[PDB]
Formats: C-alpha cells, sequence, structure tokens
C-alpha cells in the first residue's frame, strides 16, 4: 500500500519477539488444568492473531517466496485452529504457533545468509545419510532374523504374575542364557519387555528404533546385556560390537571428513578475495603503533622497575599465591585457615591495588584504556576493594561472598599475557566475534523452537508412573529448555524418548509415531552443533595458523 | 670373534623370530587366570614364560657381545623384572611392558609413535588453556556447592541431627509393603567439597556422561549442611550450561580443528610447484598409471543371444525391483505371526530363491563361466543363492544360511555414482594406514591386562556395575569393558564400583576373615587416563585417515578428475574390443562425440572445432591405424591442461623427466 518500510518492518519484528515471550510464559498444565496466566494469554494470542492478519492483508500486492509462504501459512492455520477451538485433538492444532519464532530470521538478512549457508552446507552429507539408512535397514533385518521375540521371559514367583526382582532381566530362550535361580522362582513367557516393550526386535519398526538407538552410542550396552541374558552368550557380542564400529565410528569419520573437506573449499575460495589480508593489515599496524606510542612519548612524558625482569616474576609469585589462597577452601576447613585466607585476601588486594596505581601513573592514563588487556584489571581491582567494605559494613549478603570470589579468581589470567600463540588465536576470535554471535544466536533460536514444540507436545504428560517424579520433563519453559539441551548433548535421550512414547499410550497403538520428534531433534540438532562449533574452530584456527606463517617470515 | 654374533643378530630370520616370540609372549601374558592363583592353566603358562624369558635373555647377551640407545635399556628392564620376580604385585604389573619391545623392531610402529609424540607436543598449548579453564570452573563450583550435596537415606529428614536410627521404607511406593531400613547421612559420589572432587565431577560432566544427574542434584542444593528441596534454584543450571558450552563444545572442537589444520599444513610440504600445481599433479599422474581393458566380448552368436538378453538396462532395473521386493518381504515378519502368514512367507521365499537361481543359470550360460567368477560381485551372489537354495527342503545351523539372503541388498549400494566411490576411497585409506590402529590395539591390550591384575578379584553381583556381563575376569570381557568405557556408557559408574571397599568373589586365595579388600584407589587414575588416551588416539586415527585421501574430499568436480578419465576409458573400450595397444582411428570422431564437454566436445558440430583441434595439436606420427593407449590419453590430458604453442613441445618431456617421477622408458614414443 502506501510507503511504510522502516518503521513497519521493525515494529512487526518486535511483535514477533513479544509473541515468543508470550508463548514462553504459558505453562502447560496437565489434564486440562489452568490458571489466570493462561486465561490472559488466550486473549493475548487473539490480539496477536488479529494484528498478524492485518499486517498480512496490508502487504499482499508475495506467495511465491517461501518465507512469505510460511508467513501466511502460519496465519491461516492459526485462524483455522481458532475457529475449530471455538466450534467445539483440536488443541494440538496450535502446535504450528511454534514456527512463529522462525519468522525472526526473515527480518534479519545478516542471520538469514548464515542460515542459508548452514542449510546449503548439508547437501554433501546426503550420501552419508543414505549409507546410514542402508546400514540401519540391513542391521534391522539381521536382528529381526537372528532374534525375534526372545526378550519376553523373566522370572516370576511360584504360580503368580508378579516378577521376582525389581530390575527384571530375561531368562534363557532354550537353556543357553541366564537362569533365574532364587528361593522360589520359575521363569516363563508372558513378560512385556525390557523397557516396557519399547526396546525389542520383534517388529521392523521396533528393530529400526533399537538399531538407531544403538548406532548413536546411547544405551547399546543395555541392549547387549539384555540379549546376553535372553539369548546365548557368543552371538550377540558380534552383532552389537560390529554395529557400533561400522555404524557409528566409521560414519562419524565419514561426516567429520566430509565437513573438513567442505570448510577447506570455502576457505581457499575466500582467500583469493583478500579476507586474510584485512586481518593481516589490521594486525600488522598494531605492532607499529605500540612502538610509535611509547618511544615517541617516553622522552619528556618508576618505568625502570615495571619494565624490569624481577617485577614480572614478583607479580607471577603474587598471582600464584592468590590462586593458592583461592583453591584451598573446602567443606569443614580448619578454623585457623579461614582467618589466614581472609587476611591474605586483604593484604594481597592492598598490594595489587598499590601496584595498579603505580602502573597507572608511570606510563600514561590514555594509553592503557585503549588496550583491552589491562582494561578489566581496573574493574577487578575496584570489585576487590569494594568487596571488603561491603562485607565489613552493615551488609552481610551470605551469598555475596561466593559471587565476589569469582572476580578475584579471574586474576589467574595475568600469567597468560606473553604467549604469542594464545593471543594469535584470540585476535582472530575477536575479529570474527560477529559471525560467532550470529551462529550462537541461530543455535539458541533452534533450541527455543524445539523447546516450545516439546512443551506443546509433552507438556504435563509425564505423569503416568504414579510411583516417582521425573526430572527431565517439559513442564515449563526452563525445564523444557534443559531437557532439549540434554537431548542435544545426547545423554540419556533414549530415556526421554521412552517417556514420551509412554505418554501417548505405549509400544502398541499409534503412540510410537512421536518417536520421530526425538529422532529428528537428535539428527538435526547434532548436525548444527558440528556445523557451528567446528566451523568456528576451523575457520579461526587456519586464520591464526596463517598469521604465524606471515608473522614469522616477516620477523 | 664377535662378527658371527653380528651376523646372527642381523640375520633375516632372527629379527622375525624375535618379533614373533615377543608377540607370542604378550599373547601368553593375556591368557592368565586373574582369580584362581592355584590354577592348572597358570602353571602351564608360567612354564611357557620360563622359555620365553630365556630367549630374550640369550639375545640381549648375544647383542651385548657385538657392542661396547634408550630402547635397549627398556629391553633389559623387561627381562630384569622377570628374573627378579622369579613386593611381587608391582613386578607383576610391570610385566605388561612386553608389547613395547616390538616398537624398535617394526619401522612403521616407531614412525607412528614418533608422529603421535610430535602431535602431542604441537598441541600442548590448548591442553594448558583448557586445564586452566577447568581449574577455574572447579574453583567456582567449590564456592557454589561446598558441602550442599548431602542427603539422608529417607527423604523426610533434612539435617544430620534427624538422620539417625531406623525408618520404615515403602517398597516401590506400595503402602502395604513396608520394610525397615537404616538412616544414613551420606554425601554424593561426585561432589564439590574440595578442588580435587570438583575437578573430577567437572571432568565427568565434560565427558557428557551422568551430567543430568549432577545438574538436578545441584539444582536441589539448599545449604551448607541441610538436605535438598525439589527444584530449589533452577537458575543455577546456568553454571553447568556455560561450562558445557565453553569447554566441551568450544575447547574440545577447537582440539579437533587444530589437529585437522596441523595435519593439513604438515602435508603441504609438496613445494614442487615450479611448473605444475596440485591439480596437474593429481590429474597427469593417472595418465601414466593407466592400463587398458577389454570388453570380454564372446563368440558363437547362438551363445551371444543370451549375452545380449542379459546385459541390458531393463534387466538391471528389473533385478533392482525384485531385490527391493525381496528385502520388503524379508522385513515384514512380526512376532506371533499367523500360520497362513508363515506359509505365505515360505512360498514367497521359495519363489524368490528360484528366480535368483534362474538369474544365476542364465548369467553363467551367457557370460562365459570361465571368467564369470573373476568379478567380485558375481562370485558374491553365487554364495548367497547356494546357501539359500539348500534351505528350501530344510523347512520341514539353519539360521546361519538365512542371513545370506539379506546380503543381496548390499549389491545395491554400488549402484550409485559417489556413494560407492566414497566407500572405496575410505576403505583404501584405512588399508593404507594399518599401523595407526595398532596403537589403539596396544593401548587396549595394556589396559585390559592392567585391569585384570588390579580389579580382577572384584565379586560380580546383580545390582552393581561389575556384573556377570561386565567385569575384568577374562580378556574378551575386559576388552569389552574397555570398549564400553571408550564409548563412554557408564564409565564413571564402573570407576566408582572399583574402589577398595568392595566384596571379593569366593574363589581367590584371600586371607580368611577379610573379604572386603579387593579394589584400589588406582581406579580413578586408571579410568581417567584410559579415557583421555583413547579419545586422543581415536582423534589421531580419524584425522590421519581423513588426511590420507584429502584430494577426493576437495575434488572440485567442476574442473576435472579421475572420474572423467575413467569414463573416457570405459567409452573408448567400446570401440576397442581388446587392449592390444594400438587402436583404430576410424571412429575417434564418434568416440569424442560420446564424451562429456569437460573432457570431450560439446553438443555443437564437431567438424567446426573438434575436428580442427584433434589434428592441429601435435600427435605421434605413427601409422594410419596404430596408436598406443598412452599416446592418446596423455595427449588428451595435455590438451585439457596447460595448453601451449608449437616449438616448446619437448618442454613436456623435460617436465616429465624432471618434475614427474621416472618415465621408466614409457615415453619413447611420447617424445613426439
Ligand atoms: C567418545 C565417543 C563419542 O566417540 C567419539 O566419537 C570420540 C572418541 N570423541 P568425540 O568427542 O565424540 C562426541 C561428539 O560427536 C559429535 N556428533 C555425533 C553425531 C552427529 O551426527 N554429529 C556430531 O557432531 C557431537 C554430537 F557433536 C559430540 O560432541 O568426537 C568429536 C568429533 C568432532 C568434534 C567434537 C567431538
Ligand atoms: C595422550 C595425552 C593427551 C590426552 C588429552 O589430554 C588432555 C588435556 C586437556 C584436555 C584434553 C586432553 C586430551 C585429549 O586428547 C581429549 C580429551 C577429552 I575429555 C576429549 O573429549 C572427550 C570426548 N568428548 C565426549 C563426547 C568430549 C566432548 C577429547 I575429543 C580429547
Ligand atoms: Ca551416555
Amino acid at each position: 500500500s502506501i510507503v511504510e518500510w522502516k518503521p513497519f518492518d521493525i515494529f512487526i519484528l518486535l511483535a514477533i519477539f513479544a509473541n515468543c515471550v508470550a508463548l514462553a510464559i504459558y505453562i502447560p498444565f496437565p489434564e486440562d488444568d489452568s490458571n489466570s496466566t493462561n486465561h490472559n494469554l488466550e486473549k493475548v494470542e487473539y490480539a496477536f492473531l488479529i494484528i498478524f492478519t492485518v499486517e498480512t492483508f496490508l502487504k499482499i500486492i508475495y506467495v511465491r517466496n517461501g518465507w512469505n509462504l510460511l508467513d501466511f501459512v502460519i496465519v491461516i492455520v492459526g485462524l483455522f485452529s481458532v475457529i475449530l477451538e471455538q466450534l467445539t485433538d483440536v488443541k494440538a492444532l496450535r502446535a504450528f504457533r511454534v514456527l512463529r519464532p522462525l519468522r525472526l530470521v526473515s527480518g534479519v538478512p545478516s542471520l538469514q545468509v548464515v542460515l542459508n549457508s548452514i542449510i546449503k552446507a548439508m547437501v554433501p552429507l546426503l550420501h552419508i545419510a543414505l549409507l546410514v539408512l542402508f546400514v540401519i535397514i540391513i542391521y534391522a533385518i539381521i536382528g529381526l532374523e537372528l532374534f525375534i521375540g526372545k526378550m519376553h521371559k523373566t522370572c516370576f514367583f511360584a504360580d503368580s504374575d508378579i516378577v521376582a526382582e525389581e530390575d527384571p532381566a530375561p531368562c534363557a530362550f532354550s537353556g543357553n542364557g541366564r537362569q533365574c535361580t532364587a528361593n522360589g522362582t520359575e521363569c516363563r513367557s508372558g513378560w512385556v519387555g525390557p523397557n516396557g516393550g519399547i526396546t525389542n526386535f520383534d517388529n521392523f519398526a521396533f528393530a529400526m528404533l533399537t538399531v538407531f538407538q544403538c548406532i548413536t552410542m546411547e544405551g547399546w550396552t543395555d541392549v547387549l546385556y539384555w540379549m546376553n541374558d535372553a539369548m546365548g552368550f557368543e552371538l550377540p557380542w558380534v552383532y552389537f560390537v560390529s554395529l557400533v564400529i561400522f555404524g557409528s565410528f566409521f560414519v562419524l569419520n565419514l561426516v567429520l571428513g566430509v565437513l573438513s573437506g567442505e570448510f577447506s573449499k570455502e576457505r581457499e575460495k575466500a582467500k583469493a578475495r583478500g579476507d586474510f589480508q584485512k586481518l593481516r593489515e589490521k594486525q600488522q599496524l598494531e605492532e607499529d603503533l605500540k612502538g610509535y606510542l611509547d618511544w615517541i612519548t617516553q622522552a619528556e612524558d618508576c618505568r625502570a622497575a615495571v619494565k624490569s625482569v624481577t617485577f614480572y616474576w614478583l607479580v607471577i609469585v603474587l598471582v600464584f599465591l592468590n590462586t593458592l589462597t583461592i583453591s584451598s577452601e573446602h567443606y569443614n576447613q580448619p578454623d585457623w585457615l579461614t582467618q589466614i585466607q581472609d587476611i591474605a585476601n586483604k593484604v594481597l588486594l592492598a598490594l595489587f591495588t598499590c601496584e595498579m596505581l603505580v602502573k597507572m601513573y608511570s606510563l600514561g592514563l590514555q594509553a592503557y584504556f585503549v588496550s583491552l588487556f589491562n582494561r578489566f584489571d581496573c574493574f577487578v581491582v575496584c570489585g576487590g576493594i569494594t568487596e571488603t567494605i561491603l562485607v565489613e559494613l552493615e551488609i552481610m549478603s551470605p551469598l555475596g561472598i561466593s559471587v565476589f570470589r569469582c572476580v578475584r579468581l579471574l586474576r589467574i589470567f595475568k600469567v597468560t599475557r606473553h604467549w604469542t600463540s594464545l593471543s594469535n588465536l584470540v585476535a582472530s576470535l575477536l575479529n570474527s566475534m560477529k559471525s560467532i554471535a550470529s551462529l550462537l544466536l541461530l543455535l539458541f533460536l533452534f533450541i527455543i523452537i524445539f523447546s516450545l514444540l516439546g512443551m506443546q507436545l509433552f507438556g504435563g504428560k509425564f505423569n503416568f508412573d504414579e510411583t516417582q517424579t521425573k526430572r527431565s520433563t517439559f513442564d515449563n519453559f526452563p525445564q523444557a529448555l534443559l531437557t532439549v539441551f540434554q537431548i542435544l548433548t545426547g545423554e540419556d535421550w533414549n530415556a526421554v524418548m521412552y517417556d514420551g512414547i509412554m505418554a501417548y499410550g505405549g509400544p502398541s497403538s499409534s503412540g510410537m509415531i512421536v518417536c520421530i520428534y526425538f529422532i529428528i531433534l537428535f539428527i538435526c540438532g547434532n548436525y548444527i552443533l558440528l556445523n557451528v562449533f567446528l566451523a568456528i574452530a576451523v575457520d579461526n584456527l587456519a586464520d591464526a595458523e596463517s598469521l604465524n606463517t606471515a608473522q614469522k617470515e616477516e620477523a | 670373534i664377535r662378527v658371527g654374533c653380528h651376523k646372527l643378530i642381523n640375520h633375516h630370520i632372527f629379527t622375525n623370530l624375535i618379533l614373533v616370540f615377543i608377540m607370542l609372549s604378550s599373547a601368553a601374558l593375556a591368557a592368565e587366570d586373574p582369580i584362581r592363583s592355584h590354577s592348572f592353566r597358570n602353571t602351564i603358562l608360567g612354564y611357557f614364560d620360563y622359555a620365553f624369558t630365556a630367549i630374550f635373555t640369550v639375545e640381549i647377551l648375544l647383542k651385548m657381545t657385538t657392542f661396547g640407545n634408550y630402547f635397549n635399556l627398556l629391553d633389559m628392564l623387561v627381562v630384569g623384572v622377570s628374573l627378579v620376580s622369579f613386593v611381587v604385585k608391582i613386578l607383576r604389573v610391570l610385566r605388561v611392558l612386553r608389547p613395547l619391545r616390538a616398537i624398535n623392531r617394526a619401522k612403521g610402529l616407531k614412525h607412528v609413535v614418533q608422529c603421535v609424540f610430535v602431535a602431542i607436543r604441537t598441541i600442548g598449548n590448548i591442553m594448558i588453556v583448557t586445564t586452566l579453564l577447568q581449574f577455574m570452573f572447579a574453583c567456582i563450583g567449590v564456592q557454589l556447592f561446598k558441602g550442599k550435596f548431602y542427603r539422608c537415606t529417607d527423604e523426610a529428614k533434612s539435617n544430620p541431627e534427624e538422620c539417625r536410627g531406623l525408618f520404615i521404607l515403602y517398597k516401590d511406593g506400595d503402602v502395604d509393603s513396608p520394610v525397615v531400613r537404616e538412616r544414613i547421612w551420606q554425601n554424593s559420589d561426585f561432589n564439590f567439597d574440595n578442588v580435587l572432587s570438583a575437578m573430577m565431577a567437572l571432568f565427568t560432566v565434560s565427558t557428557f556422561e551422568g551430567w543430568p544427574a549432577l545438574l538436578y542434584k545441584a539444582i536441589d542444593s539448599n545449604g551448607e549442611n541441610i538436605g535438598p528441596i525439589y527444584n530449589h534454584r533452577v537458575e543455577i543450571s546456568i553454571f553447568f550450561i556455560i561450562y558445557i558450552i565453553i569447554v566441551a563444545f568450544f575447547m574440545m572442537n577447537i582440539f579437533v580443528g587444530f589437529v585437522i589444520v596441523t595435519f593439513q599444513e604438515q602435508g603441504e610440504k609438496e613445494y614442487k610447484n615450479c611448473e605444475l600445481d596440485k591439480n596437474q599433479r593429481q590429474c597427469v599422474e593417472y595418465a601414466l598409471k593407466a592400463r587398458p581393458l577389454r570388453r570380454y566380448i564372446p563368440k558363437n552368436p547362438y551363445q551371444y543371444k543370451f549375452w545380449y538378453v542379459v546385459n541390458s538396462s531393463p534387466f538391471e532395473y528389473m533385478m533392482f525391483v525384485l531385490i527391493m521386493l525381496n528385502t520388503l518381504c524379508l522385513a515384514m515378519q512380526h512376532y506371533e505371526q499367523s500360520k497362513m502368514f508363515n506359509d505365505a512367507m515360505d512360498i514367497l521365499n521359495m519363489v524368490f530363491t528360484g528366480v535368483f537361481t534362474v538369474e544365476m543359470v542364465l548369467k553363467v550360460i551367457a557370460f562365459k563361466p570361465k571368467g564369470y567368477f573373476s568379478d567380485a560381485w558375481n562370485t558374491f551372489d553365487s554364495l548367497i543363492v547356494i546357501g539359500s537354495i539348500i534351505d528350501v527342503a530344510l523347512s520341514e545351523s539353519i539360521t546361519f544360511f538365512r542371513l545370506f539372503r539379506v546380503m543381496r541388498l548390499v549389491k545395491l549400494l554400488s549402484r550409485g555414482e559417489g556413494i560407492r566411490t566414497l566407500l572405496w576411497t575410505f576403505i583404501k585409506s584405512f588399508q593404507a594406514l594399518p599401523y595407526v590402529a595398532l596403537l589403539i590395539a596396544m593401548l587396549f591390550f595394556i589396559y585390559a591386562v592392567i585391569g585384570m591384575q588390579m580389579f580382577g578379584k572384584v565379586a560380580m553381583r546383580d545390582n552393581n556395575q561389575i556384573n556377570r556381563n561386565n567385569n575384568f575376569q577374562t580378556f574378551p570381557q575386559a576388552v569389552l569393558l574397555l570398549f564400553r568405557c571408550a564409548t563412554g556408557e557408564a564409565w564413571q559408574e564402573i570407576m566408582l564400583a572399583c574402589l577398595p571397599g568392595k566384596l571379593c568373589d569366593p574363589e581367590s586365595d584371600y586371607n580368611p576373615g577379610e573379604e572386603y579388600t579387593c579394589g584400589s584407589n588406582f581406579a580413578i587414575v586408571y579410568f581417567i587416563s584410559f579415557y583421555m588416551l583413547c579419545a586422543f588416539l581415536i582423534i589421531n586415527l580419524f584425522v590421519a585417515v581423513i588426511m590420507d585421501n584429502f584430494d577426493y574430499l576437495t575434488r572440485d568436480w567442476s574442473i576435472l578428475g579421475p572420474h572423467h578419465l575413467d569414463e573416457f576409458k570405459r567409452i573408448w573400450s567400446e570401440y576397442d574390443p581388446e587392449a592390444k595397444g594400438r587402436i583404430k582411428h576410424l571412429d575417434v570422431v564418434t568416440l569424442l562425440r560420446r564424451i562429456q564437454p569437460p573432457l570431450g566436445f560439446g553438443k555443437l558440430c564437431p567438424h567446426r572445432v573438434a575436428c580442427k583441434r584433434l589434428v592441429a595439436m601435435n600427435m605421434p606420427l605413427n601409422s594410419d591405424g596404430t596408436v598406443m593407449f598412452n599416446a592418446t590419453l596423455f595427449a588428451l590430458v595435455r590438451t585439457a591442461l596447460k595448453i601451449k604453442t608449437e616449438g616448446n613441445l619437448e618442454q613436456a618431456n623435460e617436465e616429465l623427466r624432471a618434475v614427474i617421477k621416472k618415465i621408466w622408458k614409457k615415453t619413447s614414443m611420447k617424445l613426439l
């Protein structure tokens, strides 16, 4: 319509962020419970729907672009969800609201290009994915043939349906495996399974799920031991050891090699542009300024001691003593050591601040604020001198003692100044901090989106055991975020998957279809991590390595 | 006369005999019973060591006769320990140094060990930084969770003054099944009491194992000496999140990145780019290392009819379809299937094995069976059907032959351009570096033997991590435990299970009265050192394998590659029924017409550009229909790369004899 470009596109982005916050505040109560916050948030969501529809109809002139396609798909599915909710799994139709945070990347081109690069860096991995698919299928069929329905025989009591031990394990199938020998115990069929029936090889879907669980090096030993108990003792080790080596060690080598060979392609292409020269030119004049700032000023504007060789080692000894005092606290420490620590802190703070005031009034006030190496030293000294008076005055702050010891602990970094190798990488890291922050923000957005989706799906649904409370749930936003992070690191993600499967019925029924949420989250989440933290390392280490070659030859 | 001893020690067979004796002695060491000290097997094995330690004794003296380095001192150290052994536990532990004696013998082992040491030295900067970061985080964690990880046996008493006496426990939450249990105010297994404990806990967190439990234990931490509360401070998880992001995601990926970049820079010592770059060095060589092939076209057209029938695109696509169908029919057998379902499966299996046998007989008739078995794929499927065809009458041991029919899907993996070559390249690279995995094998051997000697007497129970499936009582089982820890499954749990206060199995010859003695404080350093060493060695092996074939990983398919030359050779062989050197020039125009533009010529008229270019460039002045394989392929390669003018053609020969490897008299006709 009428020209409205600079205020409109940032106001709508602020609206997106506000909608993200509103979605984060919502608490998924179990069994249709609610409070006042959700009662207000439904009207807030209404208002967001009307504003989104208004701004969509304002700019229709638009559908061919994929981003705008998703933009109005979200609006139309939200409208349909509202209509169906008013005219009454209708509540699950609002799970498309989780894609609204994804609209924020369209508002920032600087992050849109990063997302596009990450997505485009995925095509070479399709061969490895296909190979993994064949490996999984082949091993699933092999498991189906070798052992089907054999982990279904635990040891109950005498003429009863109650299992003997609280951690049941299968008996032998035909007198070869484990034998349950207790006071009164005979073992027969009729058992449900090891993980409630979720981990077994008595179906193609079950076999594929078990093989995918084992190929990620998570809980493969549990399956191996269960098969050792159920079947014999000589075959199962050949199946699982080879599956881990070929399926995981070999494939992780496949992915890492392909990624390494892909980063080098773009490193040797942007090098022809002159990106390394920009960093080299900036760094080559930093050594030309330090000399042309002291020598040109040392003539007419204590400096003998600070530039000596004894002063540096004395400061090293002082910081070593500071570290020793810091790293000596423990539970039930002797009463004579607390006083030693609290007087050593005082005297060493006084000595460090005396040294700092000597340094400040020996070379120049305006020549040290520019350098970042000594810029936070004044903050550390001020915080240390503030802590003493804060504690001794009428402010106790029992937790404040443990928060002010960290800034005093950071003084250990004073030993890592003259390295010429640590600082060389730090220079490149500071140069590329903008790309670093962009990648980290994209990772954070991905985590937030998956946390919101998990809150929508499994929110208030892990209350099915009635005997214990789960810690890795999706009850609220911080807990969902922690759970998504844990699944991302790949630690006991199978337990969360089993809980999510049982939350929708069990191994039977159509509840197992939700397992693709954790399969996608692990595969897609781990790909991003290997394309973010590895890319930061690779493209900032070759830059530092090449600087040393230029710096050494020019020296 | 100390020259005969020199001849003996330097003899061709003596070094091999010494090496095989060393490996046999190591194998004997890895077969001793760790539990039963008074066992018959150990007595026999001890007799074996007596002869083995005498040969090693008679060769050091024999070598000492002819001489008058640090590796020789190590050899004397190992022999000395055995003689002194004849306390004793330390000598028994030091007996594991036998495999190290083979380092000085095999050159490859020495080279890989030196490379590993160099890699360790060049990466020491990062290790110091990450160790300092872990130390800082351990100090912060000590300040934050000092003594707050305590808890009582029952979650009803929240201070030590209340956690005394007995209490009623309701098993599994049932109110009608109570049992009396003691109240113990016990600390957590991994805590932040002092700096060492904090460092250990943070190491376990950084290994991405058991970290959620520590997270949810730290979230509940109330105070100095009182019990936890459910979700007391969720915001304390920021410490764990920040630590994980900074160390395990950043300082650990920077480790692998630094290894990769160091290997890549070290391998770039090929400073021979006086006239040719990396692309020329990668493309021209395949011209030299080429050997033509024939099509194996048969005779007797009555037999060639079947050959024409078989070798066709529709036949291959049909076999693809039926192999996928057989795979689908295999992978839909469920549990407790119906009798009719099983009967249908049996009939369908009979049909599929019959159609595959028909395939086999048709192909063996049509493809001249003398050379039919020459190919690897053709022999592979023959074994599949033969094992499958004998089970049809056995339906009414056998399980082994069933797995054969699954392998037909593997042949479908080599049906795509790129997934087959990726595998080919990486298995070739693995085969090219066999000594790198030998370091991992030696590490596993040494640590398994040490685990036997140290924790081999810990009793096996059912509720603990040292169970019937996981212990140090046998070499396969100890190696399996080490593999499980390398994967990092519950390695810290086993480490905790190996502490001194553990029950011993009632089979070792221990002093009566005391049975909670086996286990040692060596477990912590043992497991931590093994994890670090195995992770480093695995990273080193992975990066070495990746760097061995790095040209393929950066192929840049747009410019050129060996695939283009292979396609050229395969298309050419169609017009060359035999590889007898010289070929016919009649259909060269159509041959180049069949080639892709990057190597041949485009869709435009060949008479305007291609025909001019074929004759304009210098060619050997041979006969009308005589021209060698190299005389065409190398000429095409030189046409595609660094095109020059006339007069300086002998510069190509100069480059071949100077920069390229020895011509080996293969360029006599290529001089023209
Ligand atoms: C010890 C086990 C794990 O065996 C190994 O691979 C070696 C002994 N050490 P490692 O620490 O193993 C964990 C990393 O595997 C990455 N992974 C997996 C699948 C995937 O699809 N994507 C992906 O990134 C990760 C999930 F990111 C983890 O950080 O190997 C590293 C290799 C390169 C960079 C960092 C670590
Ligand atoms: C042979 C001596 C070098 C072994 C070694 O020492 C170190 C000191 C500080 C930091 C790392 C090392 C180190 C490693 O090689 C090493 C250690 C770890 I922990 C490590 O990461 C553990 C595996 N992984 C779990 C998924 C971490 C993310 C890796 I990769 C390499
Ligand atoms: Ca794990």
